[PDB]
RNA sequence: GCCGUCGCUGGCAGUCGGCAGAGCGAGAAAGAGAGUGGCGCGGACGCUACGCCGCGACGAGUAGGAGGGCCGCUGCGGUG
RNA sequence: GGGCCCGGGGGGCCACGCGUCCCCCGCGAGCGCACGGGGUCGGCGGCGAUGUCGGCUACCCACCCGACCCGUCUUGAAAC
RNA sequence: GUUACAGCCCCGCCCCGGCAGCAGCAGCUCGCCGAAUCCCGGGGCCGAGGGAGCGAGACCCGUGCGCCGCGCUCUCCCCC
């Protein structure tokens, strides 16, 4: 058993200087600091991962307070290696400078 | 983008691109050959 | 009728024959291939007999109806569809599973299936993997490849066989493994088995699970 | 041939119409003998009468 | 005519 | 059958104009080819102003 | 003009509009540098119209060609003679540059104009451009290089790399 | 111009030709040789500086 | 993609059914013409025409104008 | 080069009935696949009665971006 | 000082002296292009519309894959 996914931080929206497009996310992924080397992370599954108070119904397993917002890459983010992604619900604020999980499927390689 | 569409518009479009084909693939097997003859009078 | 017979134009690129109109005219010799110009049943019954009707007027008609649906093409049902495999996955690879109860693991790719799921094994013995479907986009692809060239896999090992069947509750359920499916299992293991212990050290490689540690970066390694 | 091919439409009843089918050309450039894309993009590219 |  | 004319006067047009600048070259000449009859244009500024 | 990348060597002959009086106007020949051919014979008729009553209106381009470096592997001295305006008069200038292309020499011409006078390239006339051997050229930055047994080492190499890795253990060295 | 016109189109008409009646703008020239007559078109240059004052 | 406005002063009375026969979108005027001589009993929806349907373009707004409100309030004739 | 790429002595043609006169020298049938007038599956999996499922909006809270108090006269109002 | 114990530039004759190659996988020495241009792949967003008919026909009452565009096979006979 071990870590299947890569580590990113959501370090913030989508925006110019002073308009915010929420429904976009930009992420930073461990060691991809290029962005020819971005390629092998588009497509690929993201989800911020948290817990509440309340319990709540878990896929294969017994409620818990784990809760998931599910993402994906969908694109570059300029010449240094950040990625854009898309959630089904935009990320909440309180999520910034946090842990995004992106899964290493679907598979390509 | 769409080949039936462009033949819908434009039938001769099938004819000038089967011909693009049957060409640009003889003119790479000429120059295969003619590399590969190189090569072989080269190692002579 | 004649015997149907081989399409003569052979495919050049998809929708694009070798030949043209006039080439494939005389190569199918048209020029001598010219050519011109129950709804009742009658039953007996103990009258005489009766005209029975096979299909009756519905006895009931909703207040509304929906519209037919306007007509479409090139949406064919899944049993239809092209199934596609990436090149890098071919019988004998060694694939890495990344979803589900055996995520990690390293299996071994046997031949994918009519409906375009993969079928890999463990082999059980190795780390407890069974012959199971799994789905390409879930996998990783390693380079790494045995040669089960001369394994023969057996046929009934289908969608089919490997489709759950459904289990009934009012207390629970639980799923048990047919007396089948263990001798199949062996069949198969008996013939791979031998041939990954020919590659040292890769028993051991298959026993082991995929973890990605510090500092490794999955899109600067080589698989 | 790009610009007229994905880009094209006629103006047909004063309406803005993508050329998709060649009678679109043909009912209202046909009296010029203009009857096909082809036809259209050979009166644009050699200026013609 | 000819076709046929 | 246009389309396969029209193609074939494509070709006369872009092979003569080569060739008339060869045969003045070999003279020591100059061959000026005829100025464009056609133009594209496009706005590039926006509506205000 | 904007002297954009590196600039090309055209070689542009126009002519006076043939008219009852002259049916055969003489030829005229400019070397121009510019981004491209575009620009090259928009710029020879602003030079012909400073020498000749001549314009785009009455007159014509006959050949607009690219000049080739003719010893691209050579390395050579050029001398350039241009004028420009500074912003409280004009000048002419001889300048030297070594380079491989006559174009890349000119190009040089124009990124240092820029940079040791703060001359916009509107402004600057390249007059001529010479291939100069090296016991005539007369810039010791240019002269210092006429040596046969040259060599010198590189002192103080700054690390370039300097984001890859951004955070490490080691301290770079600069001495190689 | 329409006398012109009204003599040109009833002289075409008996003739069974057609000649153009309407004026047209002036077109872009047409292609052409330029000979050079063995004679290297004359170098120009610009001209150094000089304060005429 | 959706909403509305404007334009086409666009289309639909043809739901013409066993007293039946289903079409008139197509490059290029005008007839799915009329004749005279040489087994089952069946076939969705529609059309408040002030209705319903299609295609294309368009949409800033003070002062000010106009339209539409199955917006809201009180009372009167009818109706429920 | 142009002349359906004029006339004579290995590879593609949106040539392929005929009696002719002669310039010149009006309906074949079926079957099928589809880059074809806008998406479908005739493809699947997990979970569920006391702690869980869904509930835009609304109640409270938090965070990121945005954000000056209206009416008015006024060329100009967040206006000291 | 002038090819020697290195080389460089130039010019005449050597088929533009001869051979590869050719805007070069010496994956960058310098361009512009595609009727002189085709093939394959990857990621993202989206699915608006809903009676398009086909053929049998007044000897038939079928069937919901139908237009236009592109193909295949059979109604011939042989061979692998
Ligand atoms: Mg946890
Ligand atoms: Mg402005
Ligand atoms: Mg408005
Ligand atoms: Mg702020
Ligand atoms: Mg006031
Ligand atoms: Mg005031
Ligand atoms: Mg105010
Ligand atoms: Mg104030």
């Amino acid at each position: 058993s071990g870590r299947l996914w890569c580590k990113a931080i959501f370090a913030g929206y989508k925006r110019g200087l002073r308009n915010q497009r929420e429904h976009t996310a930009l992420l930073k992924i461990e060691g991809v600091y290029a962005r020819d080397e971005t390629e092998f992370y588009l497509g690929k599954r993201c989800a911020y991962v948290y817990k509440a108070k309340n319990n709540t119904v878990t896929p294969g397993g017994k409620p818990n307070k784990t809760r998931v917002i599910w993402g994906k890459v969908t694109r570059a983010h300029g010449n240094s290696g950040m990625v854009r992604a898309k959630f089904r619900s935009n990320l909440p604020a309180k999520a910034i400078g946090h842990r995004i999980r992106v899964m290493l499927y679907p598979s390509r390689i | 983008k769409n080949l039936r569409i462009m033949l819908k518009l434009n039938p001769y479009a099938k004819t000038m691109r089967r011909n693009t084909i049957l060409r640009q693939a003889r003119n790479h097997k000429l120059r295969v050959e003619r590399a590969a003859a190189a090569l072989a009078a080269k190692s002579d | 009728k004649g015997k149907p017979h081989c399409s003569r134009n052979p495919v050049l690129v998809r929708g694009i024959g070798r030949y043209s109109r006039s080439a494939m005219y005389s190569r199918k010799a048209l020029y001598k291939r010219k050519y011109a110009a129950l709804a009742t049943v009658t039953k007996p019954v103990g009258g005489g007999t009766r005209v029975v009707k096979l299909r009756k007027m519905p006895r009931y008609y909703p207040t509304e109806d929906v519209p037919r649906k306007l007509l479409s093409h090139g949406k064919k049902p899944f049993s239809q569809h092209v199934r596609k495999l990436r090149a890098s996955i071919t019988p004998g690879t060694i694939l890495i599973i990344l979803t589900g109860r055996h995520r990690g693991k390293r299996v071994v790719f046997l031949k994918q299936l009519s409906s375009g799921l993969l079928l890999v094994t463990g082999p059980l013995s190795l780390n407890r993997v069974p012959l199971r479907r799994t789905h390409q986009k879930f996998v990783i692809a390693t380079s790494t490849k045995i040669d089960i060239s001369g394994v023969k896999i057996p046929k009934h090992l289908t969608d089919a066989y490997f489709k759950k069947k459904k289990l009934r509750k009012p207390e629970k359920e639980k799923y048990e493994i047919t007396e089948q499916r263990k001798v199949d299992q062996k069949a198969v293991d008996s013939q791979i088995l031998p041939k990954i212990k020919a590659v040292p050290q890769l028993q051991g490689y298959l026993r082991s699970v995929f973890a990605l540690t510090n500092g490794v970066y999955p899109h600067k390694l080589v698989f | 041939n790009e610009l007229i091919y994905k880009r094209g439409y006629g103006k047909i009843n004063k309406k803005r119409i993508a050329l998709t089918d060649n009678t679109l050309i043909a009912r209202s450039l046909g009296k010029y003998n203009i009857i096909c894309m082809e036809d259209l993009i050979h009166e644009i590219y050699t200026v013609g009468k | 005519r000819g076709l046929r | 059958e246009k389309a396969k004319h029209y193609h074939k006067e494509y070709r006369q047009m872009y092979r003569t104009e080569i060739r008339m600048a060869r045969m003045a070259r070999k003279a020591g000449n100059f061959y000026v080819p005829a100025e464009p009859k056609l133009a594209f244009v496009i706005r590039i500024r926006g509506i205000n102003g | 003009m904007k002297a954009s990348g590196t600039l090309r060597e055209y070689k542009v002959v126009g002519r006076c509009l043939p008219t009852p009086k002259c049916r055969t106007p003489p030829l005229y020949r400019m070397r121009i540098f510019a981004p491209n051919h575009v620009v090259a014979k928009s710029r020879f008729w602003y030079f012909v119209s400073q020498l000749k009553k001549m314009k785009k209106s009455s007159g014509e381009i006959v050949y607009c060609g690219q000049v080739f470096e003719k010893s691209p592997l050579r390395v050579k001295n050029f001398g350039i003679w241009l004028r420009y305006d500074s912003r409280s008069g004009t000048h002419n200038m001889y300048r030297e540059y070594r380079d491989l292309t006559t174009a890349g020499a000119v190009t040089q011409c124009y990124r240092d104009m820029g940079a040791r006078h703060r001359a916009r390239a509107h402004s600057i006339q390249i007059m001529k451009v010479e291939e100069i051997a090296a016991s005539k050229c007369r810039r010791p930055a240019v002269k210092q290089f006429h040596d046969s047994k040259i060599k010198f080492p590189l002192p103080h190499r700054v690390l370039r790399r300097q984001h890859k890795p951004r955070f490490t253990t080691k301290r770079p060295n600069t001495f190689f | 111009r329409v006398k012109e016109n009204d003599q040109k189109k009833k002289e075409a008409k008996e003739k069974g030709t057609w000649v153009q009646l309407k004026r047209q703008p002036a077109p872009p020239r047409e292609a052409h040789f330029v000979r050079t007559n063995g004679k290297e078109p004359e170098l120009l240059e610009p001209i150094p500086y000089e304060f005429m004052a």
